[PDB]
């Protein structure tokens, strides 16, 4: 749990303030 | 009681001292 | 009996449309090609009238895939 | 020594000598799983103290 | 300064609130929200962002930076929260201490999150318009924590909060669910005896039709403490039959839970229980919230656990850095230990004070029996049949009188396991015990096994959840 | 306030009917400033409802099926309100507890599905509240 | 030699003589010029307090610092680093692994001196990376283990050790794992685990040359007394009281002597008089020792558990003076050791016999499992829950 | 409506069939909750499921 | 309050200033049942105001209640006992304290140890604080009887003291002396060999030797002159034995099956 958990915790803090800056990649990438 | 040593060094020597005279 | 099974879904879920893209999907996957063939099926008929952007895209790896 | 395991009864004078080796091989096994756990769970559980 | 902080201050709000707001918006999805909410938002928006960068009170800035809420009261937080003492209970801002709002600039740009004023403000029966402006009211309050503040929360800026809150989401609960246990510390600190019921309570009925475990467990533990504090027993007695506890609540609200429940499990006499729950909660979170709580279980540790029969030693306790509240505790720890009963009641007598406060008290009285129980213990096992004499001198029994009758209601019981010859005055061990048996070490192997079981699910159960989550949305 | 509810709970216990009546209408105003103590409590206001040596079963109900849904069981609040009679129309007129009666709507709407089928009964496992309620909404 | 400085150290640090013994251990380190590292070395090495250093008194009256630890420091410092200098310019111009390895086994021994742990590992890397000779190589790990016990921290060795175990595989001299067998000992009696010191102790007073000792004379006396504690009676009476090995090792033991006799004879009365001497004379005397509870607890257990094992019937009056403890005192010591129940044994006062259960069987073996399990079960728990949040 | 605001009447006011909305969406908001969980359940097994998946083909 | 008078001054005075009439009691009994309608109005409604009110509202009431035990009137205590719950704190302070809240205290935790609900003497006793300003000389019977009890001594379970004011105290020392006996005797059935006839009075807490000959009858615990009791409860007592098959921690072969499925 913890070695698959490694990467997930890490993951977690970078996703978290990334969240809004996303949406205009998502958009983005999706366009085209 | 924190450590028995320091209480032990005391008490081997005056236990025997008093256990011989009488008994052994 | 796999291939056979996706196809008769896709005319059930034709009532809500929007729904058979996702159950399709997890059925290709498979290891035999042959579910494949009915699952570009179901699609076709779920969206026959009038379909969606996701049933499209679904279809278009196979379209691209050599086995025949 | 260790070569028969018994004890001497000096109030009877009769050398009792204890029952033949009963411990059966699981309970053996069982201490010996707790090593195995014992040194991953203390190894793994403080670099896992930074979590929280 | 002045000119240099208001920039800083714009700038590190801005971040911090964005991203709170963010996962509110796409709504509670619960696995990806458990990771999300415990280790990442909690910790920015209390530790990380107020105390560092400039001053530690940001928010005479994040009134203007954000929308609290429509009102003049939200926006003159600066003047509930500020008000108190010099710049609250908290380091001194170059900030404005004034009156309606601070300054008049208006950093709400034309950004969602940003928020303007009339814009999101007008606290909607929709659940995003509460939501978003109670975000901003959890960075306020989960301040209250580091600061130690008092009556500046008592008084609205929090009691505020219940007209924010209308319909409510389900997602806003689990949020919420922390600026709750906030709103109770205030005033439990100094221990006021002022209206905790009324917000807690309204809180409960909108958590109950959104269905959120997080949000309506959470509420029954703070109104436990304040309560058995105030010394309004019975209420505290009861509630505690409702019982709910999400595993996806926080480190911080475990430790406190499974500690209240302790100390009302002791006093019913069930120190088998309390000791269990008490031990539980020290282990459960090592945290940094937690840190402040942790010398508080540690006082109620060493007493409930020598009243159940078995004893530590003063050893364990001194080697961590909470070592500061542990040092009354190493006299008691010793007392029991050498089995010396004057030495243990006389001490607790005066130390029963203390512990009023908690409601722990009660329990001292019967403390004064623990120590020769436990001194009867370790000589019932040791010998077969030693004389009556010999276990007065060495327990430190009042006189060979008392001693018969005291190691005779151990005996009772059964943990000791002996009968006590009055007319002839030794104490013979019924004990001959060996685990040399049948099936007898299988039982002593299979309590480490089923709780073995406990551990195995909860893993599983875990493990695949976070890593599916991300791939699924954002894996960064 | 912070004022212990234990004593308002002692009082519905007691013998005389004049005490009683009082118990209630004190309990209550209060059940929103404390729901605490009285939900483990709520055994006692239950009896007074089902005696009959009391005067005043319609309050007694009443306020039997607030604590109940302060506790969490939308279901026993349900049973109380319909037992209540009148001054069931109160607890509707509020809307921080209109829950006990939007539920009985939802309560209804099961049991009514079953017998709907081959006609549109409510037939026999509804009673005259549960069906009011509904037929007024 | 340098680990003539630990000798004098335990003197000031335990309570045998203060004062006077303090100016004689300042001088070892006054030379060498230690300055730097001093004041905080001082701090660790109290486990029975009292400092080395004037930085604090304790227990009576500290000796002044000497203006002669500065004015060495200085004088030492500057004249390594003139050295050093052209040798190590020299080096690029010429062969790079000649030049440089002469220069920095030079400059890691004075730093050594000041004692800067850290000081002497960058030193150390950077000879083992170029060309050196397998014997000369592994010479250069005893000084850091010297700091490191001279530190006299648990934590600090832990590291050395690990580093010191690393690098004498790859060089292959028996020679030099003499001189760190007895570093190794040094350690061990210093923590919980005699056990350990006894064996590296006896192997090495066998073939010894006298490099990197502090008197062969203090540490043959010292050697005997260890291995009572690691060994019962039926291994101590063949090794070393019969054995051929104590007359090569040469003797100086006496008090010591007389100790093994008081086990063999079976009377045990001698025995118990003579620990509370060993404590005094020995234990106090030598800086490594702490945790004394540790020593204390094993000698006596060994006492009281070889009689028992061999009978389980001895009459009162005859248990009693054999143990030539008193009543009172023989009941209360024994009742820590039979809850763990490796004797496992009761006593009558009132049908005047002392029995002894003796497991050799499915308990003996099941009670440890039960101890080993508490630990276990405490560490699982806390990480299901740490990696949960 | 909202979760606020009492008001007189239900007879056939208005009021009370309005408070009624405010009401069958918490019904909504008991349901999104199996929803969701049902949603990140079904992706659990897919993600074992495309695991398998890809060595068979491969 | 005070307020009505005949059934509010007169009571208090009857116990404490004048001298107990039982016969003007009686009646009182009824007629106090009335006026708990406005009594009980200051707890459970306090504020600051009421603060004053509050002592004066709960001296009918709690002399009532110790009324109730000198009438012997078990039930009418119990629900009077039960008002007075809610006065032992209640608002921020409305001030507890009164001169005969120290009686009623001794009364209400004797009653508790009587009856055995020892559990409920803890719970209560935490939320008791405004007893510190009463002080322990009624109090310091039960608390100290409870401690000595716990203790297991059998000779400072004295009920000597707690008779100081003695209007109703001496109902309680009565019953007490009899339910801890008891317990007592329970404990001595495990704990002791053999009882001849002339130490049995302080080993059993029993009053006579004749009576733990009447209780060995009883019990069975007699086998000659002398009882042989412990030889049955000791030999009971293990329990730590483990019969083939684990059963004792659930069959085994339901625990075996439960195992593989964890997994």
């Amino acid at each position: 749990m913890v070695v698959v958990y490694l990467a997930s915790l890490i993951r977690s803090v970078v996703a978290l303030h990334n969240l809004i800056n996303n949406k205009i990649a998502n958009r983005d990438a999706e366009k085209k | 009681n924190v450590e028995d040593d320091f209480s032990n060094q005391l008490r081997a020597e005056l236990e025997k001292h008093g256990y011989k005279m009488e008994t052994s | 009996v796999r291939r056979a099974a996706v196809e008769s879904l896709g005319f059930i879920l034709f009532r809500t449309p929007e729904q058979c893209p996702s159950v399709v999907s997890l059925l290709s996957e498979s290891y035999n090609p042959h579910v494949r063939y009915g699952a570009a099926m179901a699609l076709g008929v779920c969206c026959a009238g009038t379909g969606n952007k996701e049933a499209i895209n679904l279809l278009e790896p196979m379209t691209n895939d050599p086995v025949n | 020594d260790k070569k028969f395991h018994g004890i001497l009864d000096q109030g009877e004078g009769v050398l009792i000598i204890f029952d033949e080796p009963p411990v059966d091989k699981t309970y053996e096994a069982a201490l010996e799983t707790i090593q195995n756990m014992s040194k991953v769970v203390d190894s793994l559980y403080n670099k896992a103290k930074k979590l929280t | 300064p002045a000119p240099q902080d208001v920039e800083m201050k714009e700038e590190a709000a801005a971040g911090s609130g964005s991203a709170g707001e963010g996962d509110g918006k796409a709504a509670a999805t619960e696995h990806s929200q458990r990771e999300l909410d415990t280790v990442t938002l909690e910790d920015i928006k209390e530790h990380v962002r107020q105390l560092e960068k400039a001053v530690s009170g940001k928010e005479p800035r994040f009134v203007l930076r954000a929308l609290r809420m429509l009102p003049s009261t939200s926006r003159r937080l600066n003047h509930y929260v500020l008000y108190k003492a010099v710049h609250g209970f908290f380091t001194s801002n170059n900030a404005t201490r004034d009156f309606l709002l601070p300054f008049l600039e208006e950093p709400m740009d034309t950004e969602a999150d940003l928020q303007f004023r009339p814009r999101t403000g007008k606290a909607a029966s929709a659940p995003l318009l509460p939501e978003v402006e109670a975000y901003l009211q959890l960075l306020m309050v989960i301040f209250l924590m580091n600061s130690k503040r008092y009556k500046e929360a008592q008084k609205i800026s929090d009691d505020l909060m219940q007209k924010i809150s209308t319909q409510n989401r389900r997602a806003l609960d689990l949020v919420a669910a922390k600026c709750y246990y906030y709103h109770a510390r205030v005033y439990e600190f100094l221990d006021k005896l002022d209206v905790v019921r009324s917000f807690l309570h309204a809180r409960l009925r909108t958590a109950t039709l959104r269905h959120d475990a997080d949000g309506q467990a959470t509420l029954l533990n703070l109104l436990l403490r304040n309560y058995l504090h105030y010394s309004l027993y019975d209420q505290a007695e009861k509630l505690v039959s409702k019982s709910v506890f999400p595993e996806q609540a926080n480190n911080n609200e475990w430790a406190r839970y499974l500690y209240y429940t302790g100390r009302i499990k002791a006093i019913q006499l069930e120190y088998s229980e309390a000791r269990r729950t008490m031990t539980n909660a020290l282990r459960k979170a090592p945290q940094h919230t937690a840190v402040g709580f942790k010398q508080t279980v540690h006082k109620l540790l060493i007493v409930v656990e020598l009243l159940l029969g078995e004893i530590p030693d003063r050893l364990q306790f001194r080697q961590p850095s909470l070592k500061r509240s542990l040092m009354p505790y190493f006299l008691l720890t010793q007392a029991v230990r050498t089995g010396n009963l004057a030495k243990f009641n006389q001490v607790l007598d005066q130390f029963g004070e203390k512990f009023q406060t908690d409601g722990t008290y009660t329990l001292i009285i019967r403390l004064r029996h623990n120590v020769i129980k436990t001194g009867v213990r370790m000589i019932s096992l040791s010998y077969s049949r030693i004389s009556l004499a010999d276990i007065a001198q060495k327990l430190q029994l009042d006189s060979p009188e008392d001693a018969e009758f005291i190691v005779a209601k151990a005996i009772r019981d059964g943990v000791i396991e002996a009968s006590i010859n009055h007319e002839k005055g030794y104490v013979q061990s019924k004990e001959m015990i060996d685990i040399y048996s049948t099936r007898e070490p299988q039982l002593a192997f299979h309590q480490r096994i089923s709780f073995c079981l406990d551990i195995h699910n909860m893993s599983v159960k875990a493990m695949r959840f976070p890593p599916k989550s991300y791939n699924k949305d954002l894996e960064s | 306030m912070i004022t212990s509810a234990a004593g308002i709970i002692s009082l519905l216990d007691e013998e005389e009917p004049q005490l009683k009546e009082f118990a209630l209408h004190k309990l209550n105003a209060v059940v929103n400033d404390f729901w605490a103590e009285i939900s483990e409590s709520v055994d006692k206001i239950e009896v007074l409802y089902e005696d009959e040596g009391f005067r005043s079963r319609q309050f007694a109900a009443l306020v039997a099926s607030k604590v109940f849904y302060h506790l969490g069981a939308f279901e026993e609040s349900l049973n109380y309100a319909l037992g209540a009679g009148d001054l069931f129309n109160v607890n509707d007129n509020s809307e921080y507890v209109e829950t006990i009666i939007a539920k009985c709507i939802d309560h209804y709407t099961k049991q009514c599905v079953e017998n709907a089928d081959l006609p549109e009964g409510e037939k026999k496992p509804i009673d005259q509240r549960l069906e009011g309620i509904v037929n007024k909404m | 030699m340098p680990l003539e400085n630990l000798e004098e150290e335990g003197l000031p640090k335990n309570p045998d003589l203060r004062i006077a013994q303090l100016r004689f251990l300042l001088s070892l380190p006054e030379h060498r010029g230690d300055t730097a590292v001093r004041e905080e070395l001082m701090a660790a090495v109290r486990e029975n307090n009292m400092a080395p250093y004037y930085e604090a008194l304790c227990k009576s009256l500290d000796w002044q610092m000497d203006m002669d630890l500065l004015s060495k420091m200085k004088k030492a410092n500057e004249e390594e680093l003139k050295r050093l200098d052209e040798e190590l310019e020299d080096a690029e111009k010429n062969l790079g692994e000649s030049e440089i390895r002469d220069a920095m086994m030079a400059k890691a021994e004075y730093l050594c001196q000041i004692g800067d742990k850290e000081g002497a590992l960058t030193a150390f890397r950077k000879t083992y990376d170029k060309t050196v000779a397998l014997g000369h190589r592994l010479d250069i790990v005893f000084y850091l283990l010297r700091i490191g016990l001279f530190y006299m921290d648990n934590d600090l060795i832990t590291r050395n050790t690990e580093k010191a175990k690393s690098l004498i595989e790859e060089g292959g001299d028996w020679d030099r794992r003499n001189r760190l067998k007895v570093y190794q000992g040094l350690y061990c009696v210093a923590i919980r685990d005699f056990k350990q010191a006894a064996e590296l102790f006896l192997d090495t007073v066998s073939t010894f040359t006298s490099y990197e000792l502090m008197d062969y004379k203090t540490f043959v006396t010292y050697t005997v007394y260890v291995s009572m504690i690691a060994l019962e009676r039926p291994d101590l009476r063949e090794k070393v009281i019969k054995g051929a090995e104590i007359l090569e090792v040469l003797h100086s033991l006496p008090a010591v002597r007389q100790y093994l006799f008081s086990l063999y004879e079976c009377r045990y009365s001698v025995f118990f008089q003579s620990l509370a001497v060993v404590e005094q004379e020995m234990k106090k005397d030598w800086l490594f020792a702490p945790h004394y509870r540790y020593y204390v607890r094993e000698m006596r257990i060994h006492a009281y558990s070889q009689l028992l094992e061999s009978y389980r019937s001895l009459t009162l009056g005859y248990m009693a003076e054999a143990f030539g403890v008193g009543v009172e005192f023989i009941d209360q010591e024994l009742s820590r050791f039979i809850a763990a129940g490796r004797l496992h044994c009761k006593i009558d006062k009132v049908n005047e016999i002392v029995e002894t259960n003796r497991p050799d069987s499915k308990n003996w073996q099941y009670q440890e499992t039960i101890k080993k399990g508490d630990l276990l079960l405490n560490r699982v728990q806390k990480l299901s829950r740490v990696i949960n949040m | 409506m909202a979760l606020d605001g009492p008001e007189q009447m239900e007879l056939e006011e208005g009021k009370a069939g309005s408070g009624l909305r405010q009401y069958y969406l918490s019904k909504i908001e008991e349901l999104q909750l199996i929803v969701n969980d049902k949603s990140q359940n079904l992706r659990r097994l897919q993600a074992q499921r495309n695991e398998l998946n890809a060595k068979v083909r491969l | 309050l005070q307020a009505a008078a005949g059934m509010y001054e007169q009571l208090k005075d009857e116990w404490n200033r004048k001298s107990p009439n039982l016969s003007k009691c009686g009646e009182e009994l009824g007629r106090l049942k009335l006026v708990l309608l406005e009594l009980n109005f200051l707890p459970t409604t306090g504020t600051k105001l009421t603060k004053q009110q509050l002592i004066l509202a709960r001296d009918i009431l709690e002399i009532g209640a110790q009324w109730s035990i000198l009438c012997k009137d078990i039930p009418s205590f119990e629900r009077y006992m039960a008002q007075l719950k809610c006065y032992y704190f209640d608002y921020k302070e409305q001030l507890p304290e009164s001169a005969y809240m120290h009686q009623l205290l001794g009364l209400n935790l004797l009653f508790l140890l009587s009856q055995n609900r020892v559990a409920e003497f803890h719970t209560e006793l935490e939320r008791l604080p405004a007893k510190d300003i009463q002080t322990n000389v009624y109090i310091k019977h039960p608390v100290s009887l409870e401690q000595y009890l716990m203790e297991g001594s059998y000779n400072k379970v004295f009920l000597a003291k707690g008779n100081i004011p003695a209007e109703s105290y001496t109902f309680f020392i009565d019953i007490l002396l009899d339910t801890i006996r008891d317990e007592i005797a329970g404990c001595i059935e495990k704990a002791y060999e053999k009882i001849l006839f002339a130490e049995a009075t302080r080993i059993l807490f029993f009053s006579t030797p004749k009576k733990m000959t009447d209780y060995a009858k009883k019990r069975g615990w007699l086998l000659g002159p002398n009882n042989y009791y412990s030889f049955a409860s000791q030999q009971q007592k293990p329990e730590d034995s483990t019969i083939p098959s684990t059963e004792l921690a659930r069959q085994v072969i339901e625990y075996a099956r439960q195992l593989e499925m964890i997994v």
